């Protein structure tokens, strides 16, 4: 009772990793959101593909700009909604990736290399 | 032959590297200042991270490639696959085209030595052999993409 | 060992009568399909080992325990001997596809495995994670097409379904 | 509206016949597919402030030259009555998933707007950005479930289709 | 030699009893399945020079250090390129041969039989051949049956190789 | 567990005898010698942090292609760095084992056997492992027969991978 | 798995008989209220991950002493662990909605929980203020029908009376 | 487009008959023949940029009287137009290999074609140098095989006695 959506996705990771490059990590699934956190440390997707590894030297400077033209939203404009009693909070802090989506991602699609 | 003159042009590149993509792609966003508006695609924390990347290994290879002196460390897999990636994950190409332009001006202030605010001392003599060499390797990339 | 042909005669030796009519012609069907099921066995067998490998790449993104020191496969010949059990799986389900009959699978792979690592201390419930993975790898690479005629093999899929489903029970 | 109640009662009303068997026969029919539809008519109008505010952005995000002068993307009240629109489309679309058929998204949304739209200079290329941003966007077992994810984005690219 | 016939003659002298219909119904396997076997080795060894100069020049792009790094074992020489592109032969040659004699016993002996003792040795990676591969199994231009059994012998080595 | 002492008692044990004077000195030549392996024990774990994390920079140096690939085999995430680290780890922590017991023991129980078929699976390449490897056999800063008792379980750990 | 169907196989094997006319008349009772108690559990299944934080949070909101030293919400891991114990049970009222019966609370959750959160000092009043959160959030029109908050309030204060 | 199929089939019309075992027969002769002339067909249909090169060049190699004021190929508008006739008759001998017989070279390229060379003063024998050049360029074992370098040279030459 598979899917069509489930096996172009599954696909991919049958070629070898040296053909297959980003597809190769495509058998993997999303799993509970207590499963990423601090015994258990699973790994997300999206720290296999080299967006994870972004560190640049250059750095925009932001007074080139003429004033009005940056713009800064937060998430949320209340204290408990960004940080409970408890430590659980999907904005400030280490648990922010105990979430219930991104643990997959699409690397289907742009290319194998 | 002459490798000195070589070295000379490699070396002002290399040195002024983060300034150089710093000021390409903030005078890319400073030509439309809709991309880190809410919706766009240098917005983010992340995505401003990435198109900073992507300038740094773009001028690492017209930098490797004026150092041998052939266009055969132009074309990898950089050369193939930066059009259909971008179109891909929605990156705008063609401003993706300004900070390439960008960057290939001031490669060739640096080693014509008149960028109009630093100056370097070298010999005398001439590089205008060396300013068209990389202004066609900065052509190879922007062609590359469209 | 005795595949589905050699099933039914065995079936019928023991009652000691020939076979019917309607016996022979359902023989005729296992062999009008006959070219499907050796597509699904070359797809499978052609890409061996990526999908040994990219799912015991994924088996380890989600239980990352297991290659931990103190970890089940946390050594060099405790990580080969993992490949080399998930390969061995892959290779009886293979065999018994070709032979539509599940028994070179358990008389020759599944039986004693249980025991096996019962013995030694291999988590069962992760062996059954890495069976369930190179499943719906091999399910999704039977229904693409890639150089093979349109057509309906939707029924030998939930036959080769059903032989990871059974290697991972005896194993849970 | 076109709904499947009002299809087959008017064409029964055209030959001046009573309801038969192929009228019943058809409601039926809206009560298998309803459960659907009104599965996905619920996350919409839940989460209709989420999805519109950040599909308008990719309306901007694609064209930037609409915020040049003279466009329709100049000043802020021009900005705002644009999220009004695809707040407006979605409003639409929420009702076709009540009423079952595209009666609403036909006679309130489509029915006018392309003399509209052309007078007042409004891209539709800039609409369309949008509303296929939604499409493009939904995520099949996490945002509704597999066939109200269908049906979901089945009226969203009608609505591609008529304006476009 | 594993070829089909060999191995329902082996199969046959292990027990010391004569050839049956167990073992003819196995070689008349390999002669209907002989009619695409022969004809992919026709269109390979015709095709085989624009595959090799291709295939050579795709390993150069996937992975260009092996032009720029100093060294034996690469190919940034005139030497090192010549005996790259030889390599890309032996593999060929080695496909073209399981296609004619019907299973995967010449690249058996010839070619996989010490094959991770040499790379370890003369620091070849395994992954530049199967970017080799690839790139043939796209482009010999076969289709049908004929594709199939070309691939057939094409992914074995591609498993041998990782 | 390959010892210098467990040698010894196998020896005799193969032999069904007791231990004579062959076995004897066998075992006070590891006792002449465990004054220079247990200070280089020492000095290789107080330098642990700085040896790892310069030779992962030693490949990365060499290999640029490591870190601008995508994949899982390479050193282009956060996961991939992470392990590339871990696996430099590992080296430096088998030679410290080796030097505290005496013998190439521990890494041949717990390090090479096996190695080469995880190396071709996961599509890791040798020759980046001899580039770190010839980085701490570079970097530790011992001398005398202090560094030839850690350089001869360093260059133990090339010829297994070359 | 106590349920209804396993109740009534095990009271015509212990007394040795075949299933008797009252056997067949007791899955007629599962066939009836399967309709309540399967839309409760596709409710929950759907929304559990906003379900678990909303009510994990709720035994901090009462019991803000847990962070002190020593105590079981000191640090990430020990709240890593609480968010998961908490969904684990939510998990588990979601098995008996789908059976039918107490059956995977009783051997799954409930059986030895008094000797481990004594043990590993968890206190139990805890592991109940978040389950009697839930069972008070419920607006019985809103999120699920009449009688399937009926079914999914039963199996709440089940929960509650066995860690009480 | 005269071919064996056409042939069999409006010979067994001149008399009304049905189709025959002489009918049939030389149909079979398309099974065994055809293996040879589509990996000629296909041979031509990868390398065709190179062959109108090479041999649209040998006549204005031959004949370089050609580029002189008043003639054909004085100027490269015209030099262009050439270059483009021979592209067009190699096409034809793609289609005639996929055929089986002369059915397109005859209806498209050589029915009329001495009213306008004649018209329009084109030099055949410069329309020859070229076909003749294809023809003798060619290592039987090495461009294609034996029995395809057969049926590659029989459609050049029929094109050579047809311009002849
Ligand atoms: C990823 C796999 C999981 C895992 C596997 C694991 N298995 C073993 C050890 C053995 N497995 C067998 C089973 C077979 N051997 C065979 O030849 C056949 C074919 C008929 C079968 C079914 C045997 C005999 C052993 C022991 C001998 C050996 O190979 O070393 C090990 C090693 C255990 C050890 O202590 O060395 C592992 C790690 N373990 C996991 O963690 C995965 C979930
Ligand atoms: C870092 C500052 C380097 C340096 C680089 C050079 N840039 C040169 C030209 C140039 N400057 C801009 C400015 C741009 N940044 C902004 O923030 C904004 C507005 C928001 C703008 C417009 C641009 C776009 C360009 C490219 C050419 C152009 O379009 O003007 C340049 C050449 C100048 C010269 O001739 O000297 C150099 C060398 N300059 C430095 O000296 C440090 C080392
Ligand atoms: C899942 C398989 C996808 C994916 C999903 C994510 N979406 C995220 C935020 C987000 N999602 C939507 C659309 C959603 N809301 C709705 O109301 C409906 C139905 C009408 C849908 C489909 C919107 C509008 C937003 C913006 C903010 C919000 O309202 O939540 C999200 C969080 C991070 C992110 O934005 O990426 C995820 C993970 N993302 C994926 O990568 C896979 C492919
Ligand atoms: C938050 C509501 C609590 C709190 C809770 C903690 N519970 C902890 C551990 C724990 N919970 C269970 C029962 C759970 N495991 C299961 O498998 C099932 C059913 C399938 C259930 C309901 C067990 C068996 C354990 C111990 C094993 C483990 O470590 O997971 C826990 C961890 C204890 C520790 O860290 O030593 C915590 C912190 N903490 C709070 O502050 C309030 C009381
Ligand atoms: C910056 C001036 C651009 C821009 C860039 C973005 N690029 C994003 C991802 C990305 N970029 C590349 C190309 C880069 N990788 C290479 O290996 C090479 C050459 C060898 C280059 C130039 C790739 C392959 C990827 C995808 C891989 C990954 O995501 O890690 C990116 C992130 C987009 C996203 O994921 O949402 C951005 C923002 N974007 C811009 O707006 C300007 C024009
Ligand atoms: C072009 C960008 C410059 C310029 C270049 C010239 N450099 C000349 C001589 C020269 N340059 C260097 C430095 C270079 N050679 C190296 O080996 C290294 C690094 C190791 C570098 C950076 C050297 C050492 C020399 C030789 C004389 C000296 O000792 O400085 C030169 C004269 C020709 C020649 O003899 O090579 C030219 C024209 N000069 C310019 O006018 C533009 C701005
Ligand atoms: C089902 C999972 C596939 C699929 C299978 C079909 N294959 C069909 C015909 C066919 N397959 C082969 C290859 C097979 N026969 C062999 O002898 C060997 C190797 C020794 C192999 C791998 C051949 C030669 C043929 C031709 C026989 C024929 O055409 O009947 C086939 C029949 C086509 C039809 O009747 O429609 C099917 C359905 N096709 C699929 O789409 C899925 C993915
Ligand atoms: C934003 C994504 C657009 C954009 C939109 C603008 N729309 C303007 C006016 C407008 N829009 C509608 C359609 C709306 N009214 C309805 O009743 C329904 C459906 C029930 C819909 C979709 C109408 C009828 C009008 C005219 C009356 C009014 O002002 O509301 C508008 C102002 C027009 C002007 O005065 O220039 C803008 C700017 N603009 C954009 O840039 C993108 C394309
Ligand atoms: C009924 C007493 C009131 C009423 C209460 C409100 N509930 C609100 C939000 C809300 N309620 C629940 C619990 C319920 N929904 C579920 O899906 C499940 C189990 C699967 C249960 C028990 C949840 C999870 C949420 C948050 C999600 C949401 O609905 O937005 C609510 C909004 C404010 C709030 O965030 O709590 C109210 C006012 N609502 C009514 O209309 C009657 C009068
Ligand atoms: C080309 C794809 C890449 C590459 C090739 C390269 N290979 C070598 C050296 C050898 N290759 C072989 C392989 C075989 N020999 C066989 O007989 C067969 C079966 C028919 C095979 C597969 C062997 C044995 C050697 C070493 C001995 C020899 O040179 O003959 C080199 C030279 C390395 C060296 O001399 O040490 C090169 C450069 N390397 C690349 O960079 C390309 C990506
Ligand atoms: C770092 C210098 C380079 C690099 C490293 C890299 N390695 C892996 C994966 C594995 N490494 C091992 C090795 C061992 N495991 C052991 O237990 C021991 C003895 C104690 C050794 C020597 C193993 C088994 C794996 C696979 C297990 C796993 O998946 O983690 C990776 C990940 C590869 C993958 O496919 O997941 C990486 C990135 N790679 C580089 O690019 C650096 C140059
Ligand atoms: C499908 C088959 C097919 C063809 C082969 C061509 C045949 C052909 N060629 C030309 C037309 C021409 N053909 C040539 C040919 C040549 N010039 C030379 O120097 C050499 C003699 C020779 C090739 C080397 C030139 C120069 C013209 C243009 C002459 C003119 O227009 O006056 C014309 C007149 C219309 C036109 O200009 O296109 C036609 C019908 N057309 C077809 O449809
Ligand atoms: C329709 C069929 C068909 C062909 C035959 C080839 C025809 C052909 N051969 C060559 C090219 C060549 N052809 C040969 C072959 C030979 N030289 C000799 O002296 C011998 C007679 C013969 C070997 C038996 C050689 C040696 C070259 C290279 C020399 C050159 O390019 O001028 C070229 C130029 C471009 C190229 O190299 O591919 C072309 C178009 N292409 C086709 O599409």
């Amino acid at each position: 009772v598979s899917t069509t959506k489930a096996d172009l996705r599954y696909v991919g990771a049958t070629k070898p990793a040296a053909v297959g490059g980003r597809r190769a990590m495509n058998l993997m699934k999303q799993q509970p959101f207590w499963m990423y956190g601090p015994p258990y440390n699973a790994v997300t997707q999206d720290e296999y593909e080299p967006i994870s590894a972004a560190a640049p030297k250059a750095f925009v400077d932001y007074q080139i700009f003429a004033p009005g033209t940056v713009k800064v939203s937060p998430d949320s404009v209340n204290a408990n909604e960004l940080n409970p009693v408890s430590g659980m909070s999907k904005y400030i802090g280490k648990t922010q990736k105990l979430v219930g989506d991104q643990g997959i991602s699409d690397r289907s699609d742009k290319l194998p290399m | 032959a002459d490798g000195n003159k070589r070295l000379d042009a490699v070396n002002s590149i290399v040195s002024n590297a983060s300034c150089m993509v710093s000021d390409a792609v903030s005078g890319m966003i400073c030509e439309n200042p809709g991309l880190i508006s809410p919706g766009g695609n240098c917005y983010t924390n992340r995505r401003m991270a990435a198109c900073l990347r992507d300038g740094e290994i773009i001028l690492r290879y017209v930098s490797y490639a004026l150092l041998a002196g052939d266009a055969s460390v132009l074309e990898d897999r950089c050369l193939n696959g930066l059009k259909e990636t971008y179109i891909a994950l929605g990156v705008p190409t063609n401003s993706s085209i300004r900070a390439v332009s960008i960057m290939k001006a001031q490669a060739v202030a640096f080693i014509t030595n008149t960028a109009t605010e630093r100056k370097m001392s070298f010999a005398a003599g001439d590089c205008t052999s060396l300013a068209s060499e990389v202004a066609s390797y900065f052509d190879r990339v922007g062609a590359a993409i469209s | 060992m005795l595949d589905a042909f050699a099933k039914v005669v065995a079936q019928a030796d023991a009652r000691g009568e020939f076979l019917s009519n309607t016996q022979i012609d359902a023989l005729s069907k296992m062999v009008k399909e006959g070219n499907q099921r050796l597509d699904i066995v070359n797809k499978v067998t052609s890409n061996a080992s990526a999908i040994v490998t990219n799912s015991a790449r994924a088996l380890f993104a989600e239980q990352p325990q297991l290659i931990q020191p103190g970890g089940n496969a946390y050594t060099s010949r405790r990580m080969a001997a993992c490949l080399r059990d998930m390969e061995i799986v892959l290779r009886y389900v293979s065999y018994a596809m070709i032979a539509g009959d599940s028994s070179v699978l358990d008389d020759r792979c599944l039986n004693g495995l249980r025991e096996t690592y019962q013995a030694l201390g291999t988590p069962g419930s992760s062996v059954a994670v890495a069976i369930q993975k190179m499943k719906d790898a091999s399910v999704a690479l039977a229904n693409d097409t890639t150089g093979t005629p349109i057509g309906d093999c939707s029924s030998l899929v939930a036959e080769l379904a059903g032989y990871f489903d059974r290697a991972a029970v005896s194993v849970v | 509206m076109k709904s499947v109640i009002t299809t087959v009662v008017s064409a029964a009303d055209a030959a001046g016949r009573f309801p038969s068997n192929s009228d019943l026969e058809s409601i039926q029919g809206n009560i298998q597919r309803s459960a659907a539809r009104l599965e996905a008519a619920e996350k919409l109008a839940g989460n209709h402030e989420a999805v519109v505010k950040e599909a308008g952005d990719a309306c901007f995000a694609k064209y930037a030259y609409l915020k040049n002068p003279g466009e329709a993307g100049e000043n802020q009240e021009k900005i705002n009555k644009c999220y009004r629109d695809v707040d407006h489309y979605m409003r639409l679309v929420n009702y076709c998933l009540v009423v079952g058929g595209t009666g609403p998204l036909d006679e309130w949304g489509i029915a006018g707007a392309r003399e509209v739209y052309r007078t007042l200079n409004l891209p539709t290329s800039a609409y369309v950005a949008s509303i296929a941003y939604t499409r493009d966007r939904l995520c099949v077992p996490r945002d509704m479930s597999a066939q109200a994810g269908v049906e979901f984005s089945a009226y969203l690219d009608y609505l591609i289709n008529a304006l476009s | 030699m594993k070829t089909p016939i060999t191995e329902a003659i082996a199969t046959a002298d292990n027990q010391g009893r004569f050839l049956s219909n167990t073992e003819l119904q196995a070689v008349n396997g390999r002669y209907q399945r002989a009619t695409a076997s022969l004809t992919a080795a026709k269109a390979l060894t015709g095709s085989a020079q624009r595959l090799i100069t291709g295939a050579a020049q795709a390993v150069y792009n996937k992975f260009p250090y092996t032009t720029q790094m100093p060294g034996p074992a690469y190919a940034s020489s005139a030497i090192g390129k010549a005996k790259c592109a030889r390599d890309i032969g032996y593999y060929l040659r080695m496909v073209t041969y399981c296609l004619v004699v019907g299973g995967t016993g010449p690249m058996d002996e010839y070619l996989v039989a010490g094959l991770e003792e040499i790379n370890r040795s003369f620091d070849l990676s395994p992954s530049w051949y199967i970017e080799a591969l690839q790139y043939i199994k796209n482009s010999h231009g076969l289709s049908g049956q004929v594709a199939n059994e070309a691939n057939a012998y094409i992914d074995y080595a591609i498993n041998t190789l990782s």
